[PDB]
């Protein structure tokens, strides 16, 4: 599979799930050491990884960036962008080459989807093209019931009517309130978190998107 | 011979001993090197410039809290032992700095433009001569000042005098020329330059008709548009990253002022934005006084007829004017210039600069 | 025992073998069941 | 001996190359050891140093301030004193 | 030229290069960093064509994604003079 | 002995005993970087002929102060910062150059400009540096900068701000000779016929002081120039020059210089062992076809 | 007397040094980025015998050896960057950069301003200085302290100042990387540095790393490379990777600075890489006086001033203008020869500043 | 004689510094000064040439016809190559420039000396190749009997301080000593498009090669009898030495029309 769309959500942490659940080796493979200035030695290292994959099997490879396996363009710059092509092409030769067996899963990651060769119309490739949305009410409650077991709180907090109040947020972003709600606790001489407590949270920056909005005369 | 010896052996005696007992150690081929860094095990790791590296024991000839990294320290044989330390070679201000060392000129021989130059006094001649003002209040000089005029007219002869009084170096850096338009050459450069300031300081960092990354942008792409950015963003975080009352004092220079930011400029270390006034009839006689002092002319020149028909005109005029008229005289063969020539010469160049028309001239 | 020489290797009268150090240099050596033909295989030390 | 070089300051009166040759000169007296010739030095540059000042002679004098010869140290301070006066505080202060 | 050589002797071959931009660029923007090895590559190709020794017992098949990235070497007749498009 | 030795002393050492045994020669890299010394160039006045209004002002600006100094310095008149050329091109902009080195027996220096563009960290930068350094010890010196140029004697090169950038760095120098050292010695000359590469320190004075025209040929001049082109070579010996220079019109020296080796080939073909007065006229007629292009 | 002693040193130093020398040559003989024991005879497996080279290999799988002590050899010796690993003899530092950055150990610029920038240092306060005080408060509660703060308005409003005077009060390390600089043009040499940088910082770890601008690296995405967005992405999304991918909270600081803010991405604003957003941009009437009140104390004044009068001019200020207002009628006074201070020449320098700031 | 023998490691003469003392450079990159012979001192001695150096002795062991080899593979020899005159009939324009310019200095160099033009030293070709130009390339060799040297100018391109200038040097001397030759420099744009407005950098290693190349071709060929063919893919500008008269001299175009 090919992911692309928003972290910031736990897009890592779900990848990690996965690789717990299915029993795989996880691999986190860096695409920046591949694009190696040098020769070929690149391509060699694609070759390592799915035998060592192979021998390890089930195994996810899970690729940090997409842009050097990918960003090659369409330009007479693509002349430059060698060393990316090469690295991508047989990863996915070598995944075609045994495509009935499933051993190794190759996963890539990026917030948003780059300019890439053909490889999303077929199964032997990286066939599933998997989008995040945002939660809804229902996933930052439950978001909120595991930040919940982790830290203090006076028992009382409401994950549905917090969940109201706060329009448009993410996971991450879920994860921040909880740090504000314990700087509102650290200046107020509490060490539990009350509604209040999170209330006030959710009105100071986590920076992305915070609602407070109430001014206009 | 008899007198000095009887000194003489003993001072001798110590220094010989000592240099005996180093040389046997020392003796060669001994490698010169590089020290990497100085480690947490009190050795140090090397770089070794026959391609291994070592971590080395220390021979106190100076003390490891008198050595720093990067310093070259001369290394034994295989293991590396820093047998004796030596001293830094080919310090780069003869690479990316046009050196002019006690430059020339002075306040007195353009005099006439005295209430610009007690500005531009302020912020770098006077620090140094009369520190206490500036040390008791607990304010700094300005680190930096900029000068706006034109070269040869005025930016350039504030410039070569106000570095002269200081008796600092004055480094000459072509802003342009940077220009390199490829993603890597101009950041280190310009922190080359600040780092080699610093050190063998107070040192003039002049940097000549900056034009060229005098843009900002609010959103950067690409690299045709960042490398430009980049540039300009090395300068603003190396003045923002560190401050100085007068390790590094910075002139930039460019012809009017209307082409930099004011948000590169920066206010609070560059408080002063010094302008440029043209020379009036009183400094015109004094321009012309000291270049009439180099020549050889006739008695019926008139250094007070030719300024007065002169109408406001700039120091580059009467540069030109004195080079102009002499040409006059070469041609005709002959080393006395007569009045003649200067006006012929004055005429030519008051015309040009008073041509405007329909919009000066209306 | 180690300090040993290895080989790495790409390749996959009586019969003649290549080998390819890692120095970098190519030896002969014989393939006459003096040196067995198990003991090369590419890729491999 | 320590008249002599003290003498040379009077003898070098007038004479324009002279001044500027002193700075060649104590450099040959650092060289010169002996405690009689070590002493005298601080005076020699002092005298010369208050009829023509030189930037030189106080970098150095700072130095013999700081001095573990006894004698040294003693004449290097009185010399500086000599140097800034003409004013109350400078360089000095 | 051991590529070459063995495909002459283990002929009938395929040469099947694989994204062709990285020894048959067009050059980065006419600049260089490392577009000078792509083109010590590609003189070699045109030199064993142009050659005394000819193709067709050897065959050499050049793939890529996209032709605007293959040099005008190439594109010019008699170095590639087939080309067949996916439809 | 240490004196023999110096920095940048290349020496021969005992791989036995490590001990300098003699010495070669001093060692440099700007010179090897497409920098280069020409002594004596072959260059006349009569080469490129007909620049009599040039003439005079070129040996004012250039030559008088060369020749004598210590003249200009009484006289009141500081030494010319630079010379531009300004006038048609393809002439003998280059060849001007080399004539006047040659004349007051100075090196010729020819500096390509983008050359002085390495895409490292300063080593470009040094190599600026340096060409001021060598050009000091070497003096006196033309220092003419080749890529500001479009002359068909040679070839047009140079494009964009990447000899703009250099053309300035030229200007600065010169304040920096007048100023701390207050010498000046080495002329640097500017040739362009174009506007996309110019200064607004070109137009400054105290900064470059003569702008120096460079005519046109005309019939009178093309005789001159194609006078010395034949006489450097065999040729048949009732010649007029003048009349094959009426025939051209509108033709720079560079022209001159290819109507010979144009009617060179006529020569060779018909096996002839010099060039005749016939294969000029119809080499003449070859250049006009060109320049009238529809 | 100096030169004395330094002989006495010397052949002190020196007869030690000889006779270790011979010891050296007898076995025939930290950071590091590979381990290359160039022989080993001294030291699955049972002995080591390691050195990690492209040239050659000599592989062991197993370090410790509390005797010999393994270590000497031909000498980079340690951890392995392929984990054969040199394990504890002589300190190895987890793969310890040798690629350096500036460090500013206690950077000495104390409280610019505490009065009119009253709630921005409080923000710093909470976030950086209270956890290395107290670390225990953050754990009880549960909470982790913000990662990473960025500081808006202009560069060099005294933004620099007033971060530098916490990391002192704390005694904690200023880590610079500046990120016009790494923009090469050379295949991944950026993305490397990055990764050196956090590695070397978790060892480092209470650091407060200060990334300039970021206007001029990671300032788009949205392009999918162009060569110069293509290298300067790869080092970008490289240096996200390594802060969600974790290093400690309360210790480990990132502070980001941008003069503009139109560069920013959805993947720059979210939590673990930025949480805070600390204000430098605009301050109040109230807030312009009482940093002008602040940086006047220092200096003699001769009176009639109010600060209020001074504060009046400004229709809108940015921090870097009210340090340039004091300073300037300082020297307005030096130029008459004086030591005070005037409410003339605040006035006059107010006029000037804010004029030329226009445009 | 026995003492200086093989095995020897190859070394090229640099120059002579005194008398029975000479500098060689050898190719591992050990730079020794060593003796020469006193019968190789006098008569037999050129100020640069290739030799045969002894590994112990620090010695002239013995001087070598030039041709000494490099680490980038060797340049292609063809005597008669096997291209002449293949397509024809419609070139009539680029058959009659090739003529005149190429084949008649290798035939007779004296005609152009007597008359006094200069002879073409160097020419450059541009418009395609492989497509009618190549083959009268060839034809021309042939037709003149002269060697073709086919040589690989997209090939210095090798990443090394100097194999490259060293090569170069072995191939412009070997020429003059087989001549009549055609030096032919495929792709002379791989070495030699670089700086005109800095851009094209990272081509500071093909900087020697061309300082080499332009010392040994307007050196040599004062009355030539040793031609030198340069060939781009279409037309490439050239660093401003190669293209100013001395050398490339002849412009041939290929036609559009």
């Amino acid at each position: 599979a090919l992911m692309y769309g928003p972290p910031g959500t736990g897009k890592t942490l779900l990848a990690r799930a996965c690789a717990a659940q299915t029993n795989a080796t996880f691999l986190k493979l860096a695409a920046p050491q591949l694009v190696q200035m040098y020769i070929g030695e690149g391509a060699k290292l694609v070759r390592d990884a799915f035998a060592l994959a192979k021998e390890k099997a089930p195994t996810i490879i899970f690729i940090d960036e997409l842009d050097a396996i990918g960003t090659k363009r369409f330009d007479s710059e693509k002349s430059g962008d060698r060393e990316v092509q090469r690295t991508m092409l047989e990863l996915l030769n070598q995944l075609d080459g045994f495509s009935s067996d499933d051993r190794v899963k190759v996963l890539a990651a990026t917030n948003r989807v780059d300019v890439l060769d053909p490889a999303l119309l077929r199964s032997g490739r990286l066939d599933r093209k998997i989008e995040f949305p945002l939660p809804s009410e229902d996933s930052r409650a439950q978001i909120l019931q595991i930040h919940s077991r982790k830290m203090t709180t006076d028992d009382d907090i409401n994950w549905q009517e917090l969940a109201r109040s706060t329009d448009e947020f993410n996971g991450a972003q879920l994860k921040a309130v909880t740090v504000e709600a314990g700087m509102i606790a650290l200046r107020n001489g509490q060490s539990s978190v009350k509604h209040e407590d999170f209330v006030e949270g959710i009105s100071e920056v986590q920076a992305r998107k915070s609602k407070s909005v109430s001014f206009y005369a | 011979f008899v007198s000095n010896s009887e000194i003489l052996k003993p001072f001798e005696k110590k220094q010989e001993e000592e240099k005996k007992q180093l040389e046997e150690i020392r003796g060669n081929p001994l490698s010169i090197g590089t020290l990497e860094e100085i480690i947490d095990d009190d050795h140090a790791i090397v770089t070794s410039p026959t391609m291994p590296d070592y971590y080395v024991s220390i021979l106190s000839f100076v003390d490891k809290e008198l050595l720093e990294p990067g310093c070259s320290v001369l290394l034994h044989h295989k293991t590396m032992s820093i047998v004796g330390v030596l001293q830094d070679d080919a310090d780069p201000m003869v690479s990316v700095m046009k050196m002019d060392k006690s430059p020339t000129e002075s306040y007195s021989d353009i005099g006439g433009l005295e209430s610009q130059i007690q500005e531009i006094k302020e912020s770098v001649e006077l620090p140094l001569t009369h520190p206490e003002l500036y040390e008791e209040m607990g304010i700094k000089p300005p680190k930096g000042v900029i000068l706006y005029g034109a070269p040869g007219t005025g930016k350039t002869l504030l410039a070569k005098a106000v570095a002269n009084q200081t008796s600092a170096t004055f480094l000459r850096i072509v802003g342009s020329e940077l220009i390199q338009k490829y993603l890597g050459d101009g950041p280190r450069l310009c922190r080359q330059i600040f780092k080699v300031a610093g050190e063998n300081a107070p040192s003039i960092v002049f940097i000549d008709e900056i034009d060229a990354i005098g843009t900002k942008r609010y959103d950067s792409n690409s690299g045709g548009e960042r490398e430009i950015q980049r540039t300009m963003l090395e300068l603003l975080n190396q003045l923002d990253g560190f401050d100085d009352r007068g390790d590094v004092k910075v002139i930039m220079a460019t012809n009017k002022i209307e082409t930099l930011d004011p948000a590169l400029i920066r206010p609070g270390r560059i408080d002063r934005k010094i302008l440029f006034e043209n020379p009036d009839l009183s400094t015109k006689k004094k321009i012309l006084g000291i270049h009439t002092s180099k020549m050889n002319l006739s008695e019926d020149v008139n250094l007070e007829t030719l300024v007065t028909t002169k109408d406001d005109l700039s120091g580059a005029d009467i540069q030109a004017m004195c080079t102009e008229a002499g040409l006059l005289a070469l041609r005709e063969r002959r080393m006395q210039v007569t009045a003649e020539d200067f006006k012929q010469a004055k005429e030519r160049v008051m015309k040009n600069k008073v041509e405007e028309n329909l919009e000066g001239l209306y | 025992q180690l300090p040993y020489l290895v080989a790495n290797v790409v390749e996959v009268v009586g019969k003649a073998a290549v080998v390819k150090t890692s120095s970098r240099q190519t030896v002969f050596l014989p393939m006459v069941g003096l040196v067995d033909p198990d003991k090369l295989k590419p890729n491999d030390l | 001996l320590a008249y002599a070089v003290l003498g040379i300051a009077l003898i070098a009166l007038g004479e324009d190359i002279g001044k500027e040759m002193s700075l060649r000169h104590f450099g040959h007296l650092m060289h010169y050891g002996n405690e009689h010739i070590r002493r005298m030095v601080p005076l020699a540059m002092g005298i010369v140093s208050v009829s023509d000042p030189q930037m030189k002679v106080f970098d150095t004098l700072t130095r013999f301030s700081h001095d573990a010869d006894l004698e040294v140290s003693m004449n290097s301070i009185f010399a500086m004193g000599l140097c800034g006066a003409g004013t109350n505080n400078a360089r000095l202060a | 030229r051991e590529m070459f050589a063995y495909a002459k002797e283990h002929e009938p071959c395929i040469i099947f290069m694989d994204e062709v931009d990285a020894i048959g660029g067009r050059r980065f923007s006419e600049g260089t960093s490392a577009d000078r090895e792509i083109q010590r590559t590609l003189m070699e190709l045109l030199t064993q064509m142009d050659g005394f020794d000819n193709l067709g017992q050897t065959k050499i098949i050049m793939a890529t994604n996209r032709p605007d990235t293959l040099d005008p070497a190439l594109l010019r007749p008699g170095r590639l003079d087939r080309k067949v498009e996916i439809p | 002995n240490v004196k023999d030795l110096k920095a940048s002393q290349r020496v021969c050492l005992r791989s036995d005993s490590y001990m300098l045994h003699k010495v070669l020669e001093n060692k440099a890299d700007p010179l090897v970087s497409l920098m280069m010394v020409e002594k004596v160039p072959d260059s006349t006045y009569d080469m490129v002929g007909g620049l009599t209004k040039q003439i005079k002002e070129i040996k004012e600006v250039i030559e008088l102060p060369v020749k004598h100094p210590e003249l200009f310095e009484s006289l009141g008149i500081a030494q010319p910062k630079g010379v531009i050329l300004y006038g048609p091109p393809g002439t003998g902009k280059t060849l001007l150059a080399r004539a006047v080195a040659h004349h007051t027996d100075c090196k010729f220096i020819r500096v390509s400009g983008a050359e002085l563009v390495q895409k490292y960290i300063g080593e470009g930068s040094r190599m600026v540096r340096e060409l001021f350094v060598m050009a000091r010890e070497h003096a006196p010196s033309i220092i003419f900068m080749d890529e500001i140029d479009s002359i068909g004697s040679t070839r047009v090169e140079g494009s964009g701000g990447g000899d703009s950038e250099v053309q300035r760095t030229m200007l600065e120098l010169l304040n920096q000779l007048d100023g701390f050292e207050t010498s000046k010695n080495i002329k640097i000359i500017m040739a362009t016929n174009r506007l996309d590469i110019l200064d607004p320190a070109l137009l400054r004075p105290g900064r470059i002081d003569r702008k120096i025209e460079f005519p046109p040929p005309s019939v009178a001049a093309r005789a001159e120039i194609l006078r010395i082109h034949s006489r450097k070579m065999n040729l048949t010996r009732g010649i007029n020059l003048r009349k094959v220079a009426e025939k051209m019109n509108g033709c720079s020296g560079a022209d001159v210089k290819g109507v010979c080796t144009e009617a060179g080939m006529y020569a060779l073909r018909e096996r002839r062992i010099h060039v005749t007065q016939e294969d000029f006229e119809l080499a003449v007629g070859k250049v006009m076809n060109k320049n009238q292009e529809t | 007397l100096k030169q004395t002693e330094n002989d006495l040193k010397d052949i002190e130093a020196r007869i030690k040094e000889k006779a270790g020398v011979k010891e050296s040559d007898t076995g025939l003989a930290h950071p590091l980025q590979v381990a290359r024991c160039t022989k080993i005879i001294k030291g699955e497996d049972a002995k080591y015998v390691i050195n990690l080279k492209q040239i050659a290999k000599f592989v062991v799988g197993l370090g410790e050896r509390v005797s010999p002590t393994d270590i000497e050899e031909g000498m980079r010796v340690g951890v392995d960057r392929s984990k054969y690993n040199i394990e504890l003899p002589l300190p190895p530092r987890i793969d310890p950069s040798v690629t350096m950055m500036t460090v500013e150990e206690k950077p000495d610029v104390t409280y610019s301003d505490v009065g009119g920038c009253k709630d921005q240092i409080e923000k710093l306060r909470e976030v950086v200085e209270l956890p290395l005080l107290s670390p225990e408060r953050f754990a009880t509660l549960g909470i982790d302290p913000p990662k990473g703060i960025l500081l808006y308005g202009p560069p060099g409003t005294g933004k620099t100042l007033c971060a530098r005077a916490v990391a002192n009060r704390t005694d904690a390390t200023f880590i610079r990387v500046i990120g016009s600089e790494l923009v090469q043009k050379y295949v991944g040499e950026g993305a490397r540095m990055v990764r050196e940088l956090f590695e070397m910082a978790r060892t480092k770890k209470a650091c407060i790393i200060f990334f300039d601008e970021i206007d001029a690296v990671g300032g788009a995405r949205f392009d999918d490379g162009a060569g110069g967005d293509n290298e300067v992405q790869r080092t970008m999304l490289e240096l996200i990777t390594q802060l969600d991918g974790f290093d400690p909270r309360g210790n480990i600081k990132v502070m980001f600075a941008t003069n503009r803010p139109n560069t920013l991405d959805p993947a720059l604003l979210r939590p673990g890489r930025i949480d805070r957003k600390v204000e430098f941009s605009l301050p109040d009437l109230e807030g312009r006086a009482n940093i002008f009140r602040i940086h006047s104390k220092s200096m003699s004044v001769e009176r009639g001033i109010r600060w209020e009068l001074i504060s009046r001019l400004c229709p809108n200020s940015t921090g870097a203008e009210l340090r340039s207002v004091c300073t300037e009628a300082g020297m307005f006074a030096i130029r008459a020869r004086r030591k005070v201070a005037t409410e003339k020449d605040f006035l006059k320098a107010v006029d000037k500043v804010i004029s030329g700031y226009k445009k | 004689k026995r003492i200086q023998s093989v095995p020897l490691v190859i070394g090229q003469f640099l120059e002579p510094i005194d008398q029975n003392t000479g500098i060689v450079s050898s190719t591992t990159g050990m730079s020794y000064v060593v003796r020469i012979l006193s019968t190789l001192d006098r008569e037999l001695l050129k100020p640069s040439m290739s030799v045969a150096l002894h590994r112990h002795s620090n010695a002239l062991v013995d001087i070598l016809p030039p041709d000494s080899d490099s680490s980038i593979s060797v340049m292609g020899e063809n005597e008669k190559p096997d291209v002449t005159y293949a397509d024809v009939g419609g070139l009539d324009m680029q058959k009659q420039e090739i003529r005149e310019a190429v084949e008649l200095p290798l035939v007779q160099a004296d005609l152009y000396e007597q008359i006094g033009i200069d002879p073409p030293r160097g020419v450059l070709l541009y418009g395609p190749p492989g497509t009618g130009k190549t083959m009268l390339v060839k034809a021309v060799a042939n037709s003149t009997k002269a060697a073709f040297i086919r040589v690989n100018g997209s090939e210095f391109v090798h990443k090394y301080l100097g194999e490259g200038p060293r090569m170069v040097r072995d191939v412009f001397r070997l020429a003059r000593e087989n001549a009549p030759s055609i030096i032919f420099i495929d792709e002379v744009d791989s070495i030699a498009t670089k700086r005109f407005d800095a851009q094209t950098g990272s081509d500071r290693e093909v900087q020697r090669i061309l300082i080499e190349l332009l010392t040994q071709m307007d050196g040599f060929d004062q009355s030539t009898n040793v031609k030198v063919i340069m060939a781009t893919n279409r037309a490439d500008t050239l660093d401003p030495a190669l293209l100013r008269p001395g050398r490339l001299d002849r412009k041939i175009e290929f036609p559009s029309l």
